[PDB]
């Protein structure tokens, strides 16, 4: 958090105006929230791969 | 409560064990005498307002800084606690004149 | 005998925080259900729909539905009538009423078997000693007619007959039906009629633990920054004279 | 987090998915003959079959497009002129027709 | 009771206000029998038996 | 009834369940055990009448041999 | 900051309670549990209320409404759970607040105080009535024996007993008298809870200490919103670690199954919080004695304040007391773990004493306790 | 409330010297001096807390000890043998 | 203007509650009364039909809907308690009015001894025109067609609210 | 409800063993027919 660092330009980017630290609340909330679905639920199906529904559901439907 | 001093007593003397429950009550460690760790109550309250300023103000002080110990969970040095020799009495006077104040109070409505 | 006996605490699929139910597993376990267990056992809180996207497809259960006949209400002139089952139907009753069901049995009655894992101590695992548990009772002990003995059970006489044996059913999949493998694919499906949030209880607690153990250390810090001035902090005392 | 546990609230008042199995139904067309209708319960709202016959077809495009408040034919609304299935209730508040 | 302390001054005090205590009483006692037709004591009452 | 198979068909078909059963049939603690369930069983049965059992008995047998049995049962079967 | 604010005339000013309210800087974490259960209060309205929109109070239906909403509805099964392990952070917060008053000597402050004991009542009155609303053969003969306890009043305990119940036993008129007491209830614990913080503004919070704090007072806003904040959050942990990993840790298996009252189940007991009322009223043969006992400690609260015997306020500084505090501490979890077990010999012994002592230490040693420090400090 | 910073008490002769929060680190020595402290707090309350609950275990570890005692049979089939 | 607009949230929030009760009974004045009503909402464009199952908690007012609703009855009412008091807060500061229209604080009077036993008089009279409907006439108001269990399939020769 | 508006007590108890209802699972599991009592109400001339 020094001369010429990342935080320094995102400080003044954005956080300067508390109008635009609102933007960076709901449009972070967008783009985090969709990873962290995606990031936290690709764990679950490692834990339990082969166990759920989806990883047995090919085995019908016509598709075995 | 621990061992104490001696070898481990179950009551030896008077002072001895006077002395241990000083260290054991830990309101030295926070540079607080004893007076200044007192219930403040309707008596109490009236003997303060007769310190003097003096008096008063040192009062304030090692409350305040007891507060911001407590406030930390910290406690002052080995050097800066407060002697349980050097512990006197300064509003012990002043509570036993509010004493006598108000027994006498007490017992004139009563007679 | 009227003696308790600790059931022993067996590994499963979904034991651990995060693991979650195997779902052919599930399958296996409802044929169990549908073949052993419905004869005299009921389950009138699991729909045939609830098993769509769990251990049969729609088309699947659909079929598994119209298979039994069930009662559709008053007709045009004010009668019943049978009729081939829906998704909506709940699991067939063996019995109309708990005093059919005392005399289809020797007065025991069958409890429900759809909270039967959480509705026992020891869970799953009290489920699969009992199924498994059953031996020749020791010298010294008399059970009268139509009572079995079962150490697992509470009192060690127990109104059933040991309803698993070794090829009792044939599974889809062509897994062997012996003794111990039937019971550990209905002891799985009674946890899911029993839990059917057991996937997303722990699906949104993976999340949870992600979420909170990221959000912790930072809302400390906040509390530290905003209190930091107070916690650097001098006090001096400067009285005159 | 906060959106999250707000959608669930929010979405327990919506669905209750035992609602949502009797969403579709069925019903036979023998046991009624042409002309009558048959009232019971779809959706909470009562619903009628009818069987159009032959001297009420034609005279369902009798009437001209631009005669009502939106334009609508009558060979599309329907899959086949034969048979229709309407909802017995009056399409501005809710109510059975008689 | 209705007094602070035990002294003379104390004990006129409680007994100044004995009968207004002792006829306050009777509301609660009365009053309580009146709410539910206390019947062991509404079977003494004459013109209420 | 219980352990019976239809039998006639290759092998007959084992279980893996009645196999574990002879792995704590050797462990210390359920030999042990066993040693006092015959103690019991040839006191009762001795006795013309005796209200007593060995229910206690049997059941630490059980228990023994079971907590063993539950460890190395699951990874025969699916 | 942007003007002469104008105006005030408002219920803002009300709100200067919780900004601008002078609190004591050595405030430890303990305190949290103030605004934690104002938390857990409007948690349970908020998940009790959408609970009430698809319960059914009628017998026929009761148990059957409670699996409909966990297998029906959508999300509804969390909603139950955060509900049902809820009222264990409630009353885990609520024997937390209770405590730290022993502790610091929070019960000097007497109008304060005596509310506190008043919401504590209607809480555990309010926790009751719900758990007979599943109607479980837990919620049926947990409240079978409680409320049975009232017919050993005489002259009014067999009248009584009917009236509470609507009929000769619980049944379908008990249960539907319960789902709504229960819904009323918690709203009128909100006003007493704003009772409760107008005796206390006052005078203000109680440093650890046990001294005055007026010396060292601190803006609310900046310091302890965000310390609650905290707070809450590692209720909310706590919370749904519970309800998203072991939701029926808690509560006793039998409950799953519906009521029955021909059949009783092998072993009858409260909920966990209830479970040191339990060993106390078990303790004693008698059964008037038994009633009596089991409301004296909850009511010995309000006879607290007139104990004290220490110059000093907090327990701070106090460490002859201290060894009593986590004795009755450890006294009262030796109640909660005899609750839960069968009466049999070895809990009989360890129930009567564990219940004497519970009595003897608060009534007896605690009081002797701050004479004896008396003498040691000279005053 | 009728209370509020102005009328609170009075403090005379007393300085107090304080830093932004931006100008100084949130977590300063966190391990250095905290885990030292925490030491040193355990201590202090170990005496006064520990021996209450221990001897909560040494009944837990004895009443349930007799409790299965008093369910296991006892050998006291003697005077009726055979 | 702050008593005002207080008194308007009050007044909705009852309006809200006396329909929300109506339904409660279920009888054919009820499951209708609400149908048309409720049903107005779908009319509210690209979010009507959303939010009219959303408050009906499916495709039609039914058993989901009386349930949610008894329960919203129950705590609406303790809202309007709570509004109710703010209501006082925002009238207390400014006083009251007077039929003159003038400021009258040079001729204010105590409450205690004059308004409390003028409302104890006026409550009376409440009283006795609420307790003379009760015992003479109770259903002079309620609609008969109410006594009737509510059948979706048929509807009441008239439709309207209270 | 009939006792203390148009019969007596013996009255109503009459006019309600007159008609049979069926009421009481049998301890085989069976419907039964039984003569009505005070507390049953009006018969139903159709069951739907
Ligand atoms: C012969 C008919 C019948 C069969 C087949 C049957 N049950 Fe039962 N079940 C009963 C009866 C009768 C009882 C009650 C026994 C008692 O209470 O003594 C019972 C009780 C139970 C219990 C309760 C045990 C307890 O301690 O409360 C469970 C669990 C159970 N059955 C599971 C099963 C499972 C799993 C199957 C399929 C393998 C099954 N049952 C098959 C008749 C049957
Ligand atoms: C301080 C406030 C409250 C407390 C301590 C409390 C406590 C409880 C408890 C312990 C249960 C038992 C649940 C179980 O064991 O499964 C319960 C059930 C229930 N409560 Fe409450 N409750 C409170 C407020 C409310 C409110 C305000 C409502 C409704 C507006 C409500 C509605 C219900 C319902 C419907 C049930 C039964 C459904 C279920 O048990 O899941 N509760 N409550
Ligand atoms: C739903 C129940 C309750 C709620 C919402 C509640 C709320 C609060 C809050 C927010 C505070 C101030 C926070 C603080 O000073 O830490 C407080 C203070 C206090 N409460 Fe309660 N309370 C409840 C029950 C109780 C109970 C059961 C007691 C039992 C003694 C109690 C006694 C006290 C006392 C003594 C204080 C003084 C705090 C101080 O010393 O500064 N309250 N209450
Ligand atoms: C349950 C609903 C309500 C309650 C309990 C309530 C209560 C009260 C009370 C007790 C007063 C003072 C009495 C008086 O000055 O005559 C008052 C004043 C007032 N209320 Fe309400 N009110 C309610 C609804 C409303 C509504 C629907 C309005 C609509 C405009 C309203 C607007 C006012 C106004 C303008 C005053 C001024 C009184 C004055 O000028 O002296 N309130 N309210």
């Amino acid at each position: 958090m020094v001369a010429p660092t990342l935080t320094a330009r995102l400080y003044s980017l954005l956080f300067r105006r508390t109008s635009t630290f609102a933007l960076t609340i709901v449009v972070g909330a967008l783009f985090f929230e969709r990873a962290f679905d995606q990031g936290a639920d690709a764990i679950y199906e490692h834990i339990n791969e082969g166990k759920l529904w989806k990883h047995i559901k090919h085995k019908y439907e016509n598709k075995e | 409560m621990a061992g104490r001093p001696a070898v481990s007593a179950s009551s030896r003397w008077l002072e001895g064990i006077r002395k241990w429950y000083y260290n054991a009550a830990g309101f030295n460690k926070l540079g607080l005498m004893r007076d200044d760790t007192i219930h403040e109550n309707d008596d109490v309250k009236e003997a303060i307002r007769r310190l003097p300023e003096n008096l008063y103000d040192d009062r304030v002080f090692r409350i305040k800084r007891a507060l911001d110990l407590s406030m930390r969970q910290q406690i002052l040095p080995k050097e800066q606690w407060t002697k349980y020799e050097e512990d006197k009495s300064y509003l012990e006077p002043y509570l036993k004149e509010v004493i006598r104040e108000r027994k006498e109070r007490e017992e004139w409505a009563k007679k | 005998s009227d003696l308790e006996l600790h059931p022993p605490s067996y590994p499963w699929s979904h034991r651990g925080l995060l693991s979650s139910l195997d779902h052919t597993s599930i399958r296996r376990g409802f044929q169990v259900y549908k073949q052993v267990c419905s004869s005299c056992h009921s389950m009138d809180y699991v729909a045939y729909r609830h098993l769509v996207g769990v251990c049969y497809t729609e088309d699947e259960a659909k079929a598994l539905a119209e298979e039994v006949e069930v009662q559709d209400g008053p007709n045009e002139d004010g009668e019943m009538f049978m009729r081939p089952g829906k998704l909506s139907d709940y699991f067939p009753k063996p019995y109309p009423n708990p005093e059919a069901a005392r005399a289809a049995n020797n007065g025991a009655l069958p409890p429900d078997l759809s909270y039967i894992v959480r509705a026992r101590h020891g869970g799953e695992d009290y489920v699969f000693s009992l199924l498994t548990g059953y031996c020749e009772p020791p010298t010294g002990v008399s059970l009268r007619e139509g009572l079995y003995f079962n150490p697992y059970f509470p009192g060690q006489a127990i109104g059933m007959a040991p309803p698993i044996y070794n090829e009792v059913l044939e599974f889809d999949d062509g897994t062997p039906a012996t003794m111990s493998q039937v019971a550990k694919d209905v002891c799985t499906f009674l946890r899911w009629a029993a839990e059917p949030e057991h996937d997303h209880r722990k699906r949104m607690g993976l999340k949870m633990l992600l979420m909170m153990g990221l959000l912790l250390p930072l809302v400390y810090a906040m509390k530290r920054h905003k209190w930091s001035v107070l916690k650097s902090r001098k006090l001096a005392y400067r009285p005159p004279k | 987090a906060a959106k999250n546990v707000v959608s669930q609230f929010v979405s327990s008042m919506s669905a209750s998915a035992d609602v949502l199995a009797m969403s579709k139904i069925e019903i036979k067309l023998s046991d009624i003959p042409e002309g009558k209708n048959m009232a019971f319960k779809w959706r909470g709202k009562p619903l009628f079959v009818r069987h159009r016959t032959k001297k009420e077809i034609d005279q369902e495009a009798a009437v001209e497009v631009s005669q009502l408040r939106d334009p609508q034919h009558d060979l599309e609304r329907v899959k086949k002129p034969e048979w229709v299935i309407l909802i017995g209730v009056c399409t501005h508040l809710g109510c059975v027709p008689i | 009771m209705l007094t602070r302390f035990l002294g003379p001054r104390y004990r006129q005090l409680a007994r100044n206000w004995v009968p207004t205590a002792s006829l306050w009483g009777a509301v609660g006692a009365v009053g309580l029998v009146w709410a539910t037709d206390w019947r062991l004591i509404l079977d003494w009452v004459p013109y209420i038996n | 009834g219980d352990p019976k198979e239809e039998e006639e068909e290759e092998e007959e078909l084992v279980d893996p369940l009645t196999t574990v059963r002879e792995q704590c049939e050797q462990l210390e603690k359920c030999v042990k055990a066993r040693e006092r369930l015959e103690l019991c069983d040839e006191r009762v049965s001795s006795r013309s009448q005796t209200e007593e059992d060995c229910t206690e008995e049997l059941l630490d047998f059980l228990h023994a041999r079971d907590h063993c049995v539950a460890h190395k049962l699951f990874n025969s079967l699916k | 900051m942007t003007n002469i604010r104008k105006s005030h005339p408002l219920m803002k000013i009300v709100n200067n309670a919780f900004i601008d309210l002078p609190a004591p800087s050595n405030i430890s974490s303990w305190w949290n549990f103030g605004s934690l259960l104002g938390i857990c209060l409007i948690l349970q309205i908020l998940t009790g209320l959408f609970l009430a929109m698809h319960y059914t109070s009628d017998t026929t239906t009761a148990f059957s409404s409670v699996t409909h909403i966990c297998r029906d509805v959508n999300y509804g099964w969390i909603i139950r759970y955060m509900h049902a392990n809820g009222a264990s952070m409630f009353f885990i917060c609520l024997y937390m607040h209770v405590g730290r008053g022993l502790y610091y000597g929070s019960y000097t402050f007497l109008e304060t105080w005596n509310i506190g004991v008043i919401l504590l009542l209607t809480v555990m009155a309010t926790a009751f009535m719900g758990y007979v609303l599943p109607w479980g053969q837990m919620s049926f003969w947990g409240a079978t024996v409680i409320t049975n306890l009232l017919s050993a009043i005489p002259y009014i305990g067999t009248n009584l007993v009917e009236w509470i119940w609507g009929g000769f036993s619980v049944d379908k008129a008990t249960l539907t008298r319960f789902f709504a007491f229960h819904f009323i209830l918690p709203f009128i614990i909100m006003a007493i809870a704003m009772v409760h913080l107008l005796f206390l503004h006052e005078t203000g919070s109680n440093n650890p200490t046990g001294i005055s704090s007026d010396v060292d007072k601190i803006p609310f806003h900046p310091y302890y919103t965000i310390k609650d904040i905290l707070g809450a959050l590692l209720l909310i942990l706590a919370l749904m670690l519970l309800v998203l990993f072991a939701p029926d840790l808690l509560g006793d298996p039998d409950n799953y199954t519906p009521a029955n009252p021909l059949n009783t189940p092998p072993h009858i007991k409260p909920e966990w919080y209830f479970l040191f009322a339990y060993a106390i009223l078990r303790s004693i043969p008698n059964k008037l004695g038994g009633v009596l006992a089991l409301a004296f400690s909850i009511l010995i609260l309000a006879l607290i304040p007139l104990l004290h015997t220490s110059k000093q306020r907090s327990m701070m500084f106090r460490p002859l007391s201290q060894c009593l505090f986590w004795a009755l501490v450890a006294d009262l979890l030796t109640l909660t773990w005899i609750g839960g077990q069968p009466v049999e010999h070895p809990y009989i012994t360890i129930g009567q004493l564990a219940s004497v002592l519970y009595f003897l230490l608060i009534l007896v040693l605690m009081p002797t306790a701050g004479t004896i420090e008396n003498k040691l400090l000279k005053w | 409330m009728g209370r509020q910073f102005g009328h609170l008490t009075r403090v005379r002769h007393v300085i107090t010297y304080s830093l932004s929060p931006f100008e100084q680190r949130a977590f300063p020595h966190y391990f250095s001096k905290g885990i030292p402290n925490v030491l040193r707090r355990t201590r202090a309350c170990i005496l006064r807390v520990a021996p209450p609950f221990v001897a909560f275990y040494l009944v837990y570890t004895w009443g349930t000890q007799e409790f299965e005692k008093s369910k296991r049979k006892n050998p006291a089939a003697y005077e009726n043998d055979r």
